[PDB]
Formats: C-alpha cells, structure tokens, sequence
C-alpha cells in the first residue's frame, strides 16, 4: 500500500545541514587538533545532541590488517547520577572491549589502556550535567593525562555545576552556544522543510505570510517544535486522502501545542 | 494487576551440534544479562555451577542440578548430558584448543578438541592451535567469550583461518 | 545538497 | 436466594462506554502510530485510570510457544516517592519474565533488552506524579532510545512537577484534558446507568427533575461519585425488600456524603 | 466583505511619529553615548511607554555564529512588589538566559555575568515604581559598577517614592517630562490622525472648530484619549453605514467617557 | 510619512 509505504518513512529520522550545524563543526575541528577541551552550551531544543552526532559519524573508525581500530572521536551519555565506575565502564564498551568484574581501580587502569595505542583524539560527553559531582576528577585526569581534547555539552545548569568548582571551570572555560531560529533564518528553515523532509505531492507552499504566524506562534523558533509539528501535519493530513497540507489541519496540530 | 494470558519466560538459545557446556551456558547467560549465581539462583542449584564454566566436573548430577536445570535454559536432560565427556573418556584441562576453520561456518567451540587425546582436526585436515599464533597468549574459557574477537589481537578470528595448518 | 538518512549511517558505519 | 446473587452482582465493577473513553481511545492511537509521548490530565474523579483500562484489553498480546510475546501497550502504576530501581522492576513485572536480584544499571540494561524484540509500542504510567524527580531521566530515556510512545497520566499536581523542568516539559508537551459531567450529558449518563448497570425490576424513572436534583447536588458532576450513589442506594433498598428507588431512600443515601 | 477588512485594521496598533517621540529618542541617545543614568516623568496617558518601545525597535539585537547576541538596548518591566531576584529574574530571560535554581548571590553574580560579554548600553525601567525600596541599592550598583545607563520611567508618584531616599534621587536627577497637547498641536495631531490613522473616504474635517470643541472637551489633551475616542467613533459610524464622522456620533461617543 | 503597524515591528525583530 502506497499510503502506509509513506506514513513510515514520516514516521522516521533525518540529518540536515543547518547553518547551525556547520558552524560546530568547524568549531570542534579547531579543538581537535589543537588539542584543547571546552564545552557546548544551549536550550534542549536546539537540536546540540544531533549537531555532535553529526559530526561523530563524519570520522569513520579506521582499521589496518594488524592492530587495533584507530578511533579519532568517543561520544558517550552518561546515565544520572553517573558514578566514576559509569563513566569508565561506558568509555570501554564504546571502544568494544569488555572488562567485567574488578574494583574501581581496576576499571581506570584499564580505560588509560584502550584510550592509549588506538588513537583518540576527542571525547565528547552528553547531558555533563548527570555526572557526580566527583566524576569530574576522572574527567580532567584523563584530559591532561592524555592529548584528549574533552567537550562537555549541556543546557545552563552545566554552567551551575560547573562554577561550583575552581577545578574544574579553569579547564573547560572556553566555550559556544546554540541558539535559536529567528527572523530570515527561521523562514529559510521551513522552507528546507517542506522540500527536505515533507515532500508531498501537491507544494503546501507554507512561507506564505499567512502560514508563517501559525507556525511561529506554535513553534518560538525551537527546531525540535519545527520538525514535530510539521511532521504531524503531514502523517495526519494523509491518513485523511489529502493531498497537501492546509490552513485549517495545521491549526488543528497546532491548538494542541 | 499484570497482563493475562502468558506464563513466566526467558530468552532461549539453540545448541550446536557438538557445543560444549561450559561455552552454552556462556552464551544463555549473555542472552539473559546474568550471573552464574543467577543462575544457580532461579535454579535452587548452589553456587556449584560457576566452575562448570572453566569445566571442574567431580560429579555428573544427573538427576539434580541437569535434571532440574532442563526446566530454566529449556533443553532436556539427555541433549545436555550430551554436552560433556562420556564417564571414563576425555578429561583435558589447561590448554584451550580450537580450530578457526571451522569458524566459517559458526562460531563456536567444539568439545571434542578438548578430550587428551586430541592434535589435529580431521574434518578440516590440520594442526589445532593450543595457543594463539599471533601474540602467543593461551585462550581464556569459552565460556567468557565475546563476539569472535581476540582481545590480545583483535582480528576477525574467522580471518586467522587461512593461517596455520 | 547531501541530506542524510538516520538510520543509514549506522548501516554504513564502522 | 434471588436477593442475594443480586447483592453481589451490585457489590461489583463494570465498565459503560461514555463519550469520555470513546474520544482517548482515538487520541490516544494516533498518538501511537505517530509513536509520539504527551500526557492526560485531569481532576482525580472523572475516571482516567479506567479509560486507561479499558484501552489495554482491546489489545490481546500475542504468544507462540516458544519466542517471547508481542506487547503493543505496556501499563503500570508506580508507588509513592519511586526510585529509578523501581520504575524498572515494574516493567519486567509486567510482562512476566523471571528476575532477582542486581544493582540499577543492570536493571537497567534488562529493561532495554525486554522492551526490545517484544514489540512495544506504548507505555502508560498512571500516578504519574509519584515518580521522583530523578526517574524522569529514565522516562525520556526510553522514550528517546526506542520507538516507544510514553504516555504520562494524572491531576493537576503533575504539572506543577513537570514544569520545574525544563527537560521534561519539553518531550510532554501535548496533552488531552478528561472534564466533568453537566447538562444533558449528566442527564442522558444518570440514564444509562438505570438501564445498563441498575437493572431492578421495579423501574426507577430516575431522569425524573425532583430526582436529578438530588443527584446534582449530590454528585457535583463527578462520575465517581454518581456510581457510589446509586449502588449504595439499590443495594440498600433491596436489602429492605423493595422493587424501586425511590425519592426518600435516594435523599437517605445522599444526606451521608 | 471590505466592512470586515476595515473594521479588523481599526481595531488594532499602530505608532506615529510625533514631536514627544522624536524628542525622547533624541535624548536618549545623547544618554546613552555618554553612558548616563536619567529618568522619563509625565502623567499616565502622554504615551510614555509606546515611545519606549519605538525606541527599543529601531536598534535590534546583533548575531554571529558563535557568542550571545549583542544587545546595547535592554527594556524590562517588573511586577508589583517586585524584590531583588526578580529583578535578576527578568534581566537574565530578556537576555535568553535560563534561570535555574540558587541563592540571591547567584542571581547577582550570573546578572553581572551576563550583562558583561554581550554589549549593553542602556537598561529601561518602565513603572520603576513598582520596586521594592531595596532593590534600588542594586539598580544604583549595576549604573555604577558597568559602564550601563539605567532609564527610570513613570508618573509623579515617582518621585516621590524616589524622594525618600537621597542615595537614589542623587544618581538619577536628570530627567525628560512628557506633557499635554494643545493649541495648533493638539489641532494638527488631530488632522494627522485623520489622514494616517483613520482614513475614512469622506473626510470629516474634524480640525474645524465645531469639532474641536467636542474632541478638546472629551481629550483635555492625552494623546491616549484621543486616540481611544477617535477610533471608537469610527468603528461605531462605520458599523452604520457612514462614511465620515459627523457631530453628533463623536458626542454619542464622548458623552460615554 | 511612514507609520508602522504595531504587530508588524513584533514581527520583525531581533
Ligand atoms: N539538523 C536537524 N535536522 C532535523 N531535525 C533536527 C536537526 N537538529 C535537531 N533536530 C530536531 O531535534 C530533535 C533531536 O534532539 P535535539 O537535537 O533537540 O537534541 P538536544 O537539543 O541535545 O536535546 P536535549 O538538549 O533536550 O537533550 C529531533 O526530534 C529533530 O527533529
Ligand atoms: N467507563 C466507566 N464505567 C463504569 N464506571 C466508571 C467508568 N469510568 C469511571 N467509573 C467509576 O469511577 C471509579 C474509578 O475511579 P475513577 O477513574 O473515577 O478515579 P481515578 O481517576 O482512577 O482516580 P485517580 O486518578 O485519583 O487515581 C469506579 O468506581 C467507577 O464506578
Ligand atoms: N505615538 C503613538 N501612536 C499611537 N498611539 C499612541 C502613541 N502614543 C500614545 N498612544 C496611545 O496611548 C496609549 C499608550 O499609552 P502608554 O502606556 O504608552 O502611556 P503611559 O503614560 O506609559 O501609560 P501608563 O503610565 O499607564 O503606563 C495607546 O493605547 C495609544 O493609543
Ligand atoms: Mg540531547
Ligand atoms: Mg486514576
């Protein structure tokens, strides 16, 4: 059936190159290679987890006839109230090598093992803000243990943990910000959208004047309402044999934002 | 109150043909995310089974713990006595043997190459390894394996069977 | 320009 | 005795379709189609945690005899002040699988595998506000991870905790609100629950205007109240050998609430 | 329907240039260069916070890619009994700052934090009266400590909260005074608003003195008055039918005020 | 002279 062909691609995930993601990229590069760490600071919806993602996947490992995989970037995300075993056990798991059963001690000596030989030269931590307050120990021993350059990313409350501590701060002081879509920008992005990521038959033609205010008042420039709200729209909008979306179902998606 | 209609349930595993013990209940305990004391938990049996994995057999309780353990990994009695040496025969410790060529076609481990008798596989025609080619490190128990991967050398394991024979 | 799929990178990856 | 089997059938519980019900169980199926996680609220009376009942059982899990069952809607209710150990124990109670003692992250990792290869879909969890502030970290978790719609039920109270986060908010943003009872639709339920859960064979003629003014007053358009009412007042009534409710027996009942 | 079309554009705001306008924002920017502190006085209906915000839009907010926006403008206006951490509270989120949890240092010590980096210039106060007589100590502080111009805007009252404390007076004894129209400039505000606001096709001379009369008895010179009136009359003829505003409509309406 | 709407300078700002 056509129809449920296409409901479950709607249904689905994509990536696609924003000008905010382009600039983080670029950014990181100049951190890797400097060696240097930082941290990435914005709103939960502006989309930081995907941006660093992104990026991850565009260093693919790299693999000889004879030793271990060279694995330039580490992305991880800690659990909450991740503890310093956590922290390691995740960092060698990422790197495919499981040590099970041993102390604390034991876990450390371990991950300074696999993060040595194979290269790494980035590690990037998701949601900082779930660490313990004592992991970050772990945390700057390995960064200026080893030529690893650290990125920690998070919402303003990493900036609270963070400041808690003298330690720390003076690391991880240089940083970026994500922020929000607005003016021009914000009309560009929904029109990407709509050709991107909609594709209907029949052009709905959404950065029309009249369409933009339902779209902005629903949205207030969170990509992640963006993305919801007009894949909703679509999939809803479908499931009823039309053609395109109109005024009147995306204002129906809307009231219940 | 909890959803009708089911019954309590694990995940179950397959044996291979020839599969030794200790490499089966490796991998029913990696299917399932548990201990050997888990195990030995659901099953009533003692802490006796964790040393079943690195093959210290004094006893064959036939009817005790493999009667009974039948009822958790869901294979009987007989397909399990099978996975041990006949009383009297075989009865090696130490070395690890394998034969990677037969990897090819899934991994495993088979369990006569460890009855003393044994050098060589005669189904691919060669010397069996007793220790690793490459980094010259013994093998830890089948039963701790991972994913067909070499710790001390990370290869394919299936890739190191054009080498040695 | 290039617009990838989710899923497809990790069929792809390393 | 023909009294006693009737004492015991009033003694019971029933379920009526009601416009109520009718309009989540809609609501609630395009939300997991579209797999996207929201939240119902509303006052602690109008009869939520049935509504939520009558869903599950629409959907009979399957089973072979050997692989493990299909689950499309999991439904669970936490305890006061629940931890995130608990939240996970609950899970896998659910679906009756067999398992003992561990520490959280290997619950943890045992949750993943179980909701995984069965299929699940949708997960509802009723009181919603017991949960403590830090299991919301493994609500969005699951629902980020799988393609798991989480669907969060309860009063007012819910929100006030879910606005203290900013992360939280976000993913449950939509909602669906259960009302009250008023006018005809008071009217046209006090009727349907004379024919269809009542039944004396004396006939009450309820819509009566002397007797829903009794009710009103009664029942302040609480559905919870409504059902006591009237069960305690034909199993009072019958106790005493008569065939009918009427005004006098009603007011006897009313004037103890 | 062209009715509708007309009575939608009545019904709502607009800003014209006008002499007190353009004098304040003249002014103001002579405060700013020079980084000074002052405050804006005048009674309730002169407009005073509608040429604030004029103001405030003709110099938006900067941004590159990476760091906060720059922002030389910021307007704020507080609640009643508004206390030191609302205060903070507003000028964080007008900066799109999240504010989490903490202490009333770390309002203080984050305020401080986030006014510095991000270029600001100007800070307005609109109702400065609404705060709290402590918390002037860390509006005088902010003026003195950052190279920020603090604008205190209201009415006569005021001053003479302001009166009580010499520490504050003192800083801010600089000031604008708006006032009442009158004479040819109450009559050729009257004659703008004819031609740039109303725009009826008739033309109803209001700027004749059998006019004036009514309107100068019904306005005594607010330009909010003014506006308010003029509007309601033309809404209220248009409804009937007519096409300009004659005597007796305006009186039907000002008889009302 | 130009007048603007005041919904419109919403609109358009930073
Ligand atoms: N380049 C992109 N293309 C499409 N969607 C995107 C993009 N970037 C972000 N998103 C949206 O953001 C969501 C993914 O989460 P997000 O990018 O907000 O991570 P995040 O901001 O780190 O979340 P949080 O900070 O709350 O953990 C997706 O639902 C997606 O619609
Ligand atoms: N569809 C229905 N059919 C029959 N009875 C119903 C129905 N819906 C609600 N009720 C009545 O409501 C009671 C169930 O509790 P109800 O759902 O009203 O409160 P609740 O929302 O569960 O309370 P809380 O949300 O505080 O846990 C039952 O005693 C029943 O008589
Ligand atoms: N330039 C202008 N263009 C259009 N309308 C104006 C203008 N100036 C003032 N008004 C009218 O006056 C009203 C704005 O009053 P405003 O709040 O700015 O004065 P205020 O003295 O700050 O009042 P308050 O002291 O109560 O805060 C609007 O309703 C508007 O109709
Ligand atoms: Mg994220
Ligand atoms: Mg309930």
């Amino acid at each position: 059936e056509w129809l449920q062909a296409e409901i479950a691609r709607l249904k689905g995930k994509s990536i696609v190159p924003l000008q905010q993601v382009k600039t983080l990229h670029d950014w990181l590069d100049g951190k890797r290679k400097a060696r240097k760490s930082c941290r990435v600071v914005g709103e939960s919806r502006t989309g930081k987890t995907v941006a660093c993602d992104a990026y991850r996947y565009r260093h693919k490992p790299q693999q000889e006839a004879g030793r271990p995989p060279t694995v330039p970037v580490v992305y991880i995300r800690p659990h909450q109230k991740c503890g310093p075993k956590d922290l390691f056990k995740k960092i060698t798991e990422y790197l495919k090598y499981r040590v099970t059963k041993g102390t604390v001690s034991d876990f450390r000596d371990r991950t300074i093992e696999v993060l040595k030989g194979c290269g790494v030269e980035m590690l990037i931590i998701d949601e900082a803000d779930r660490l313990k307050p004592e992991t970050f120990a772990d945390v700057r021993d390995i960064a200026e243990d080893l030529g690893i350059a650290v990125v920690l990313v998070g919402t303003d409350r990493l900036d609270a943990v963070i400041k808690r501590d003298e330690q720390v701060l003076e690391r991880f002081r240089a940083h970026l910000r994500f922020g929000k879509l607005s003016g021009e920008d914000f009309k560009n992005t929904v029109e990407m959208w709509e050709q991107m990521v909609l594709k209907l038959p029949v052009s709905s033609n959404l950065k029309s004047k009249e369409m933009l205010r339902i779209l902005t008042s629903a949205t207030e420039g969170y990509i992640g309402r963006l993305d919801e709200i007009l894949r909703e729209a679509a999939i809803r909008s479908l499931s009823r044999g039309l053609k395109k979306i109109d005024k009147a179902v995306l204002q129906e998606v809307a009231k219940e934002y | 109150i909890e959803a009708p209609d089911v019954k309590p349930w694990l995940f179950l595993i397959k044996p291979y043909e020839g599969e030794s013990l200790s490499h089966f209940l490796g991998r029913f305990r990696r299917a399932n995310h548990l201990s050997a004391s888990g195990l030995g938990t659901l099953a009533g049996i003692g802490a006796i089974v964790a040393r079943w994995e690195r093959f210290h057999f004094n006893p064959r309780p036939s009817q005790q713990e493999l009667e009974a353990i039948a009822s958790v990994v869901e294979v009987d009695a007989q397909r399990l006595a099978q996975m041990l040496p006949p009383a009297g025969v075989g009865m090696q410790h130490e070395p690890i043997r394998l034969c990677g060529a037969c990897y090819a076609e899934s991994p495993c481990h088979r369990i006569e190459w460890q009855y003393k008798s044994v050098w060589k596989c005669d189904r691919h025609q060669l010397k069996i390894l007793a220790k690793c080619p490459n980094c010259q490190a013994p093998f830890k128990m089948p039963a701790l394996w991972e994913d067909g991967c070499c710790h001390r050398c990370r290869m394919p394991f299936a890739e190191m069977a054009k080498l040695q024979k | 320009i290039e617009v990838w799929d989710y899923e497809q990178l990790r069929e792809e990856y390393g």
